[PDB]
RNA sequence: GGCACCACCAGGCGUGGAGCCUGCGGCUUAAUUUGACUCAACACGGGGAAACUUACCAGGUCCAGACAUAGCAAGGAUUGACAGACUGAGAGCUCUUUCUUGAUUCUAUGGGUGGUGGUGCAUGGCCGUUCUUAGUUGGUUAAUUCCGUUAACGAACGAGACCUCAGCCUGCUAACUAGCUAUGCGGAGCCAUCCCUCCGCAGCUAGCUUCUUAGAGGGACUAUCGCCGUUUAGGCGACGGAAGUUUGAGGCAAUAACAGGUCUGUGAUGCCCUUAGAUGUUCUGGGCCGCACGCGCGCUACACUGAUGUAUUCAACGAGUAUAUAGCCUUGGCCGACAGGCCCGGGUAAUCUUGGGAAAUUUCAUCGUGAUGGGGAUAGAUCAUUGCAAUUGUUGGUCUUCAACGAGGAAUGCCUAGUAAGCGCGAGUCAUCAGCUCGCGUUGACUACGUCCCUGCC
């Protein structure tokens, strides 16, 4: 049996889990409003997500 | 007429809801409704910061980004069909109409 | 089934910002400019510019209707709850993408940098725009890498305005040395009717009517 | 060393050596159980083993 | 690589009937959205496909898009044994 | 010659001394992955790593090697597997065994593919820095800001203008997801009732918008006055005014650069390396935490302007669910000393959590100058919760243990008003973990209104 002991550890939860939407990196990524983008890839696309910076 | 009509409109921005809820409460009072509105809710800040830096050199300086969700309620007597009638004019890009009858 | 306000408007803006990835990656030859979402109450209207709109319909509309099909099955619409359509962008000179795209061609043909920046400058001079930019930046001729700007006309570069009167792109040539960076500003003019620039004059410009 | 990988074990024309048609006549005379399990068809030969008839499709295991 | 009769024939009766397939990067997603095939099958199988020209292949958010072309329009006719 | 609390002056609070937290170096290690080293590395990579992350170490798997060519092959290319052995393993991983499977594959060459592999001294983008400086004779200004001098005049970018938030509006627009006021009823008091006072409930026919919200506008211009100033440009003072420090604070932000950082954000990338006994991928376990030592950011203190135990009552920014028995924020009831548990529900939200029942503060009492009821490091026992898993203590409790530290050498940091400092809250990270950051409000000063002495820049 190798298909269960491949992917065999669970992924309910942690860093290694959850991707960036644009380019699934695990690193910086910005879970808040259900956004799921990485820090770098949340600065390059915040204007066409609706983002405005005023301050 | 009859029934209880609340109608929540939402945006991004200012002057397109504004101009939605002017055309609302404007068929409603040529219509001979009575409306109560528009009703502005406080509006919603949705905040990001994050450091600008794509890595971790440099002075660590902060973007603050802001989204702002403009909440407006129009509160009418009446019954479906004139809501309909009256909510079928063009509403512009962002607006989110939302029409939720009541006792 | 009830999504908060929030998660509603934060989900908006991330499928506006997927939708306009994957038709650049996809329309990239087709001069795609940008894409116009627009919920209907029947179906969620779905606007593509371009340049080459009968590249992006393809043979009796099969491209664009492909594309509808990807859209809905993809972004789980509900069938027939989607309608991709195409239309003509007014002035090409006056968009910063169409001219960064049109750049991106003309250097993955060959053509020398400096001949096709001036050409892209050029072209939008006579367009219209107010003052235009292109910057080159990569190893253009030798190994080690450096930046050539391509300015004409009048630019701001401060405050608030910019975010009304610049319009801007940033592309991408993928050569065989390596990668070659596009950034081009246009610079618009005041249009009191909304069309070519914005409708708004920049602050610090004062009319007297004479007497 | 580096592990060797398992290769399937090749016995020419298993079939031939599954049923004993002979003695002239017609007698098919299968010479290992078809396996019960209705998936598993009549012509699933149930293998057996130095004791337990072990179907290959799926699992089902007899011992004595 | 080894993908059953049925999976196969299954991934290439829906392309056929659409004319375009979508995944997303997931090689352990256990079943495509739509066929009933995990996400590694239909992304093999897409790929292979696309290196005989028999789809357009475009990768944009973690996501695949395939379109098949007019050469795909006749391998599928052809291996789906009906138009 | 100027300018600037990332300079000083006058000071405030500090750091540097102590314990601990965390980052860096060094050492140790199987590995303790690694980038970054004056400002411009060092709670930085949003880097608070149990697993994943993960790049490192010890092992085990798997192919997720398209495609083309040539072979092997329905007398089977190939595939999966019961039992036992093997194995850390219920990996048929391998082996014994013998079924099964059917042209999907397999073998060899090309060609691909993946790579948190190398190269940021090949690059893109981005970001940091020079420098948010003001740049591209003289006076004045925050300012190449104006005035003024004049072979320059007239412009342009930058600066300012602009944008956002905050400050004002008893004017306007409007509120059953916000209130006020009145009325009615009910409760309590007083003594009954009445009145008065404090409460609760109701009324889309009780009015209304002061308070709340959020749109539109208005509003300050140094406008007026004196003085100074070339009597200019401007400065100081004064009335009025919400506001007189371009009102405060931001956002944006020129030219030209740097071999600045990032190939470990990117399905951005050239080249090189590797590619099936893999630097791919996955699984198990370990490490990233290791400890003679050095350094940086911090937290907690050294106490009575306090600690402790009562009483008491004032915020703001924000956040929140897939309803599956139920997922997120949790109200209320019950059990429990706590920790927590159980049971009914509300809320996708100005509606429920939340009028956010924050602390410092305030009040009374105890302690009584004693390392002491200051401090709480370290450590023992034990109970709960998150989780698949808690040991190298996740965390939270209970009892116990009760270290240094009595204000910190040479040095050096930040700061001119709702500021410093104090105090707490929210968010991000997140199953759990905040001594960190990004915000918020509460309490609320001293000192200066200059200078080029130092440091740097022009
Ligand atoms: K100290
Ligand atoms: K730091
Ligand atoms: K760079
Ligand atoms: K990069
Ligand atoms: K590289
Ligand atoms: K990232
Ligand atoms: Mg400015
Ligand atoms: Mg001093
Ligand atoms: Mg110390
Ligand atoms: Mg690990
Ligand atoms: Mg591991
Ligand atoms: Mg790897
Ligand atoms: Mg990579
Ligand atoms: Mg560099
Ligand atoms: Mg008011
Ligand atoms: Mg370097
Ligand atoms: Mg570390
Ligand atoms: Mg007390
Ligand atoms: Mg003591
Ligand atoms: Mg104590
Ligand atoms: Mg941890
Ligand atoms: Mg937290
Ligand atoms: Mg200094
Ligand atoms: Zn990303
Ligand atoms: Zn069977």
């Amino acid at each position: 049996g190798h298909s269960n002991v491949w992917n065999s550890h669970p992924k309910n939860y942690g860093a290694g889990s959850r991707v960036c939407r644009v380019c699934g990196n695990s690193h910086g990524l910005i879970r808040k409003y259900g956004l799921m983008c990485c820090r770098q890839c949340f600065r390059s696309d915040a204007k066409d997500i609706g983002f405005i910076k005023y301050r | 007429v009859q029934h209880r009509i609340r109608i929540t409109l939402s945006s991004k921005s200012v002057k397109n809801l504004e101009k939605v809820c002017s055309d609302l409460v404007k068929g409603a009072k040529e219509k001979q409704l009575k409306v109560k509105g528009p009703v502005r809710m406080p509006t919603k800040v949705l905040n990001i910061t994050t450091r600008k830096s794509p890595c971790g050199e440099g002075t660590n300086t902060w973007d603050r980004f802001e989204m702002r969700v403009h909440k407006r309620v129009i509160d009418l007597v009446s019954s479906p069909d004139v809501v309909k009638q009256i909510t079928s004019i063009t509403i512009e890009p962002g607006v989110e109409v939302e029409v939720t009858i009541s006792d | 089934t009830q999504i908060s306000k929030k998660k509603k408007f934060v989900s908006d803006g991330v499928f506006y910002a997927e939708l306009n990835e994957m038709l650049t990656r996809e329309l990239a030859e087709d001069g795609y400019s940008g894409v116009e979402v627009r919920v209907t109450p029947m179906r969620t209207e779905i606007i593509i510019r371009a340049t080459r709109t009968q590249n992006v319909l393809g043979e009796k509309g099969r491209r664009i209707r492909e594309l509808t099909s990807v859209v809905q099955k993809r972004f789980n619409f509900p069938e027939n709850g989607v309608e991709l359509y195409a239309e003509k962008v007014v002035n090409r000179g006056l968009c910063a993408i169409a001219q960064a795209e049109s750049l991106r061609y003309k250097l993955l043909g060959g053509l020398a940098v400096r001949r096709a920046c001036y050409g892209v400058l050029r072209f939008v001079m006579e367009s219209g725009a107010k003052g235009c930019e292109v910057i080159v930046s990569g190893k253009l001729r030798a190994q080690r890498a450096k930046s050539m700007k391509f300015k004409d006309g009048y630019m701001i570069s401060s405050g608030q305005p910019v975010n009304e009167y610049i319009d801007a792109a940033v592309r991408h040539v993928l050569l065989r040395q390596g990668v070659l960076g596009i950034k081009v500003k246009i610079m618009l003019d005041w249009d009191p009717k909304g069309k070519l620039g914005p409708t708004t004059p920049l602050p610090d410009l004062v009319t007297i009517h004479p007497p | 060393p580096k592990k060797q990988k398992h290769k399937h074990k090749k016995v020419k024309l298993a079939v031939l050596q599954f049923y004993k048609v002979d003695d002239a006549t017609g007698k098919v005379t299968r010479l290992r159980k078809e396996c019960p399990n209705a998936d598993c068809g009549a012509g699933t030969f149930m293998a057996n083993h130095f004791d337990r008839h072990y179907c290959g499709k799926c699992g089902l295991t007899y011992v004595y | 690589m080894i993908i059953s009769k049925k999976n196969r024939n299954e991934i290439c009766k829906y392309l056929f009937q659409e004319g375009v397939l979508y995944a997303k990067k997931d090689y352990n997603l256990a079943k495509h959205p739509q066929i009933d095939v995990p996400n590694l099958q239909v992304i093999k199988l897409m790929q292979s496909f696309k290196s005989k020209e028999y789809v357009r292949e475009t990768f944009s958010w973690q996501h695949y898009y395939w379109y098949l072309t007019n050469d795909g329009i006749e391998f599928l006719r052809n291996f789906l044994n009906l138009p």
